[PDB]
């Protein structure tokens, strides 16, 4: 018949390639679909939705409902940071674990803006400003106001409203990031201050949660699909 | 560009404010994905009580404190024995329905803290022993009064009369996810220091477009407290919080014999 | 130009096969006692943790699949002889449809059943199945029952059934035997098969699970405490 | 006619494949010893020196790439029996994912890791990846480090790091074992791994080494005195 | 012709006189590959001091004999205690910034020698020790007084205190390397029998259109005697040598608290 | 299905063969390219750059600085030459390691003019003159500067220039020669004579220096890639 | 028709009377191939002496007898020591020339015998050793006198002094071949009976346009007596033989010292 010459890569199968198969069930007739909500065209869909933060991993609250609260007092340290973190999507311990970092664990690059969310669940008699400020990467970690005040920032009005956000934008000298951890590729740092103290009248609580809620922006993008570390298996049922 | 022919005959082969619902009135709100209820498209006459089933019912009321940990309903089990919408419940075989749900809780400017509200589809909860799937039909369907989550699982180490009993956990969701991400389902926040009520509308979700409502539970209610209650400085607070939910869109078919479950 | 979202589709991030069944068959001399002559295997997505969880992540789907077949065999002894190069049969019972009792039963006939021949030494097996689905999408949760109890009831067994479960026998099993007689010697083998979906289109995004599975249901057992210690003022 | 430069383009000159890595791999009954059941490759151009000096000609450079396997295997004793033909998984493992620690252990299954089957007595296995650089071209040479020690940090390891050296982990490991269970007789495979970069494109020529190379760095030690001796007046 | 059509969707598979700047002044140049300097293409706002940093900055003089190796520095390690320009570095995560360099030396009729200048993109050196890459950020940033050459490797061995330093070789250029192709790098001869001077135009290189100053030397200097320094008959000849750097087209970005290295 | 015959040299691999193979990462997002200074496109290019020539390959100056430096004198034998070589690019040991030289050790085969570039270093005040030639092959090399202008050659003018640049053009019987040493294919010998002696007043050095380079021409080619002998290895890493 | 597409990009993987010359004058003729001498087509500067070199020069006459095998000269072997042509050979590195070469044999209308004349292109000769081409230099280049053929092969047995020379045979042609074959190659008959004399003209042949003079002969002339000669009823006969060649269309290039082989 006509002549044909085997190439490298005959017979092996490649869990990637995308070729034809025969069916087994010829004349099958398909149910029809329907219109059902909720439909989903793309992952990153669900990394642009917010979700709470554990920010509180301390041994004791850890694995518990009081790991997603960040307490707040008028007689607190003013010269103390409230919280501070590393911008780390997908490898730090109080970013790996949600949806954004779940979703960034299946793939090996990140690039894109972030966009974070805080609440303030305490009283309407309750006063108080806050400074939250992120520093892009390569001198010392903040550890006062005025070395925060420097970097980006933005000042909260506790009174006026109950939530502030805060966009963190893509600075970098590559033009994507990898999602383990890398002195190369590292971020930045978020922090945060008391601009002024937290302020309350009598017969009023003195000490107030907060909470925290990350998400991604339309801007963002993943890159090189890998398995997760967040399961495994020890046995075959 | 490159070149491609499909050989097979067969696709698979191919490569790759008031609002007044029938004769109840209550004085923003969620739709959930952005989809309003709606009756069956045009793609056996279906019976459909237009005001006499889609209104307002109001479920028991339950208290909120320092202690609490959660709760959590289904429906349509939650309705079973409100009006007639029951009684078309258990006098056809198949049903289909969307909701509207309101929850309201009241407190003053010296108070503090926040619930969250979640409706989450298919709202498959854990068991409380070594044996999987094994709770029972009447503990999976509560009714009005619902169920409680908890800080702990806690093993039935009984073997003798096993009680068949979900063991939901707070920060777990009851069904092994963390709460945090709870949010990717339809949900609402209630502070106290801004507002005192939440509403959400509820299209009906299946993998068909009917079904039967005895057997099977479309949606679940889960309401949590994200910050714990408190006020001036008492050692005890409780205040109320109440539940109401009104059909939309309520179909029926297959009428026959009236249905009577065994619920203990 | 600007960064894009191509990797990021449902359909690229489905697009990857993986294991889902590994399974035993032996030949050499039928015995009175046990043997594994011939191995049934129950379909399902659940044996393994990867692609169950990849597909927890969304509620309903809808998608066809591609299968795949790894045989890998071997001796088991070193003074019996040896033997020749086997074929092995792979045959799909549907629910309803008689199962084998015997290596070479009349069921093999295969009259109606679709079955694959494979020869040892060739290239992986490969078949592609459109979408079996009774209604109109996958239901990856299930909250309810198949049987309701009544007050009418004689026992309480009559209406009792698992809670989470549609039917007991879904998508019927594959049964995997070798056709050739026994030689002196045993050889065992292994095939493992590999699942791809293909046009998928998925609904009513879930959050992924965050502990080890236990069963095919939501139940969790042991190792519920997933996040590790850090400093709240530490970067 | 006159004479062209079609063979001395970039393309040309980049234009075969080029041998990166040889990896053994054994098959044998598990025991308490460490052995060889799987191996791990650190994926790397620098551990020959062909290709290397041929790609240090430049400072830096952006190309796809394509790579071969070949596997060749053989018997270490002679009075143990005989083997059925084996099967080789070989899996990819970015940076980040889970890495195996026992040849049959949950990570292969490889759920969206890309894996290749290979038969052994087959053509060459071979595949294709793209240019998967961070930034907008490769960087042969990197004068800096990846952190900087401050006057502030407590001590002096905070800030040290090795010098030209951008990422610890960089284009992940490849993982190879062999499916099939062991024979009573061990069986020692060799596979040796190919790669042939293809549009290619480069940038800041460079002058080649001249000296023996000493790690992955430019470091010298020995063998410093490369010319030999010649007469000034003598032809 | 041939016949070719690609099958699969993937691109991968398929089948293959005075100068003035600022407030300074200096009274034929070389460009590097033929590119001069400029700003960052259309495809956070940085910050550009148009003057404050665009000028000239003068280093320490140094002195050539008859027992000279040679020199070397880093840019924009050198610059790091220059005015603004170093403030600016310390104070922002992401630089760039091109560079014009010009080298003075001056002598008599009856003086005769020969340098080289070679500017160096991503000018690696190598280590004084069998450990490999292991020489220290310290002293991998001399700064303005840059380092020198030798004529041998001598190997530290010390195994109680390393000194973790570079040992650069004349006829390897110090990166294993012969002296002899270093020509193809951009370059100046400095004849003294001729003229005085050089002078080279550095544009930005990297695989990146911006990266950090601090961590990262995108550019390297090194000045050789290719022809030994001799006066008349006299035993021993000095003569000076002095750089001149002027940055072009600088712009940062990433404003935080400034940066400050432990140099020893 | 469609009948097919299988050729000679199926299933196997070849080198240099050019096939398509399947991706394993499809629907990559690749990073997009930027204008960096300095691309090349021809290896050629690389060859017409000039470089030093380490002319004196003595013993104790091999492997220095000094092997760049030819020296020169007022007190020299006007007699003999100065320096002395073959026309071998990539053999010849004082041109093997050029530029030019290691590119043509990946090549079997050369053709093309070449461009040799001369340097005087002494003092402003020295003069002389130089004879630089070239002789085809075929009969005795040169040792005196009576057989050496019967060849090509140029006179060079210490005094007005400081540099010298000579062209040796392309004469031989093949159309290609080889980069390895044979008779066949040799190209000649270049010699260098004194026209006049140096002459310097007082007070100036009485020594001097000269450096070499050479280059290629826009007319070279090569051919028949092949690996090369100036790098080899005895363990893996 | 049957179809074919080639799919690889490289070709070879496809399927597959008096004459008078400058002052000189002789008083038919056959020409190689039918190509007449012609100088290098347009596809340093040759140098060519128009007339100096391009004149017939007269070599030694030889006399055949009754038992003369035959004789054999090499071109441009012969001509190296004539005139000026010998000096442009020898002051040059390339050469290319054509010949015309004319033989001259009387006798009377009592005498009988043939000649035959024979020119190959690359006339390479065997030896007289067992060692395999271990001829020298100078007797491979005889010049003006040449060389004669023997009627058997006579080894040398001398390993102390071997003498390195061709031993030739008649009817095998000195290189293998049956000597009736030789009339393959360009050719003339000298018959005693019709006439006297033979006129060839030989152009450049060569695998090269241009190639060098002294290390490689283009052609071979080999004169054999194909009938014996005889006269009358007398025991001995001896008449004279000569040899005229002239060369046509020289070129030489690469001027240099001149070239001094050391022949003996
Ligand atoms: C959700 C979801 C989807 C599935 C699997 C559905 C497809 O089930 C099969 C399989 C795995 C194989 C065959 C099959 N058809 O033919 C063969 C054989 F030929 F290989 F035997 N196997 C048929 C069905 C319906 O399971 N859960
Ligand atoms: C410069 C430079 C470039 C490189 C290598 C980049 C490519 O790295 C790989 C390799 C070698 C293999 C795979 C790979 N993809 O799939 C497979 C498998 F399927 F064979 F497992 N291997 C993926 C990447 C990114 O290293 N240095
Ligand atoms: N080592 C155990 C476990 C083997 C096994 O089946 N492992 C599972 C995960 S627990 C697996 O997927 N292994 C990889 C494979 O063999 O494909 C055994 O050999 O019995
Ligand atoms: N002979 C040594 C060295 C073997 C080896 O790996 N050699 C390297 C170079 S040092 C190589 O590339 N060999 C050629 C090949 O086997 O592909 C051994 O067998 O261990």
């Amino acid at each position: 018949g006509l002549p044909v010459l085997n190439t490298p890569g005959s017979n092996q199968y490649l869990t990637s390639d995308n070729y034809q198969s025969p069916c087994a069930i010829p004349e099958f007739d398909v149910t029809p679909p329907i219109d059902i909500p909720g439909e989903v065209k793309n992952m990153m869909e669900l990394a642009e939705i917010d979700t709470m933060i554990p920010l509180n991993l301390e041994n004791t609250k850890r694995n518990t409902m009081d790991m997603y609260r960040v307490t707040l007092s008028d007689s607190a340290d003013l010269s103390q940071p409230i919280l501070c973190f590393s911008l780390s999507p997908a490898s730090d311990p109080r970013l790996s674990h949600t949806m954004l970092g779940e979703v960034l664990n299946y793939y090996t690059h990140w690039a894109g803006s972030l966009k974070f969310t805080f609440l303030f669940c305490g009283s309407m008699m309750a006063t108080g400003k806050i400074l939250v400020a992120y520093a892009p990467p390569g001198a010392q970690p903040p550890t006062s106001r005025k070395e925060a005040m420097l970097g980006t920032h933005v000042i909260w009005d506790l009174g006026l409203q109950s939530s502030c956000t805060m966009v963190v934008p893509w600075i970098s000298n590559v033009t994507y990031r990898q999602t383990t951890q890398d002195s190369f590729t590292e971020g930045g740092y978020i922090s945060m201050f008391y601009q002024t103290r937290i302020v309350v009248p009598l017969s009023t609580p003195k000490s107030m949660s907060m909470l925290g809620f990350v998400s991604a922006c339309n801007d963002f993008s993943v890159r090189l699909l890998r398995d997760t570390t967040h399961i495994s298996q020890s046995a075959l049922p | 560009n490159y070149t491609t022919i499909n050989y097979y005959k067969d696709s698979a082969s191919n490569a790759a404010l008031q609002l007044t619902i029938g004769n109840s009135t209550i004085t923003n709100s969620v739709v959930a994905y952005g989809r309003w209820p709606e009756f069956i498209r045009d793609d056996d006459q279906p019976t459909e009580p237009d005001v006499a089933t889609c209104r307002f019912y109001t479920l028991d009321t339950v208290m909120w404190g320092k202690e609490s940990k959660g709760w959590w309903w289904k429906l349509p089990d939650a309705l079973r024995d409100m009006g007639l919408f029951g009684q078309n419940m258990y006098y056809h075989y198949l049903g289909r329905s969307g909701y509207t749900v309101h929850v309201q809780c009241n407190a003053s400017k010296f108070h503090q803290g926040a619930l969250g509200v979640f409706a989450i589809p298919e709202y498959c909860l854990a068991g409380d022993s070594d044996k999987q799937r094994y709770t029972s039909y009447a503990n999976a369907n509560p009714g009005e009064k619902g169920g409680k989550f908890y800080s702990q699982f806690n093993r039935d180490t009984a073997v003798t009369s096993p009680k068949r009993e979900f063991c939901p956990v707070d920060y777990l969701l009851g069904c092994g996810v963390l709460l945090g991400n709870a949010f990717v389902y339809p949900h609402q926040i209630i502070n106290l220091r801004t507002n005192n009520s939440a509403t959400i509308v509820l299209p009906y979700v299946n993998a068909m477009a009917i079904d039967s409502m005895v057997k099977h539970n479309n949606w679940g209610i889960a309401i949590l407290p994200l910050s714990p209650l408190d006020f001036a400085q008492e050692s005890s607070v409780e205040i109320p919080i109440t539940v109401t939910i009104a059909p939309m869109c309520s179909e029926f078919n297959g009428l026959r014999n009236v249905t009577a479950p065994k619920f203990q | 130009q600007r960064r894009s979202r191509s990797e990021s589709t449902i359909e690229s991030f489905f697009a990857r096969g993986a294991c889902v069944a590994i399974i035993e068959v032996d030949n050499e001399e039928p015995t009175t006692r046990a043997q594994k002559l011939f191995a049934m295997w129950r379909i399902t997505y659940k044996d393994t943790v990867q692609l169950r969880r990849k597909l927890e992540f969304f509620t309903y789907s809808r998608f066809d699949m591609e299968l795949t077949f790894v045989v890998t065999a071997n001796f088991t002894n070193t003074n019996n002889g040896h033997a020749l190069n086997q074929v092995y049969q792979i045959m799909y019972i549907p629910p309803g449809a008689p199962t084998p009792k015997s290596w070479d039963d009349y069921t093999w006939q295969t009259s109606s059943n679709p079955s694959i021949f494979y020869t040892y030494g060739a290239a992986p097996a490969r078949i592609s199945v459109p979408y079996v689905g009774l209604a109109n999408a996958y239901s990856h949760f299930y909250d309810g029952f198949a049987k309701v109890p009544l007050k009418t009831d004689a026992n309480d067994q009559i209406g009792d059934s698992l809670y989470s479960a549609m039917t007991v026998d879904d998508f019927g099993v594959l049964a995997i035997r070798v056709v050739n007689d026994h030689n002196p010697t045993k050889v065992t083998s292994k095939v493992r098969i590999y699942m791809k979906p293909k046009h998928v289109r998925v609904w009513c995004p879930r959050p992924p699970r965050a502990v080890p599975y236990y069963g095919p249901g939501v139940d969790y057992k042991d190792n519920l405490n997933p996040l590790s210690e850090k400093g709240l003022t530490t970067y």
